[PDB]
């Protein structure tokens, strides 16, 4: 058959079943700052002191 | 955009630990010494 041109734009795509939103970890308040900061932080508390 | 540090990261880490707990050691040594120089002294005079 002799097709025309695209009259629409479309693409391969994965659908999966919408994964609930989560809940924040049990130790979310570790977030704000990166691991590093953490590890610096316990460094830093340990060279000071 | 992940990474994840490795045994040798850590084992930089783990050697500013000891490194201060050597210094802790060495510092304690240096007050040690001199308490039982001055403890001496003390007791001649
Ligand atoms: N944005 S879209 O998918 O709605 C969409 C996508 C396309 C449209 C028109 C629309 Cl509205 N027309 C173009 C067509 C116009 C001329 C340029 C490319 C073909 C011939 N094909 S497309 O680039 O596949």
């Amino acid at each position: 058959i002799d097709f025309s041109k695209p009259f629409m734009s479309l693409g391969i795509s994965i659908m999966i079943k919408k994964p609930q939103k989560s809940k924040p970890g049990v130790f979310s308040f570790l977030d704000p700052l990166a691991y590093e900061i953490w590890m610096c932080i316990v460094f830093a508390y340990i060279g000071v002191s | 955009n992940s990474y994840s540090y490795g045994w040798s990261f850590y084992f930089g880490a783990l050697s500013f630990i000891i490194a201060e707990m050597v210094g802790v050691l060495a510092v304690h040594m240096f007050i040690d010494r001199h308490k039982q120089l001055r403890a001496t002294a003390r007791a001649t005079d």
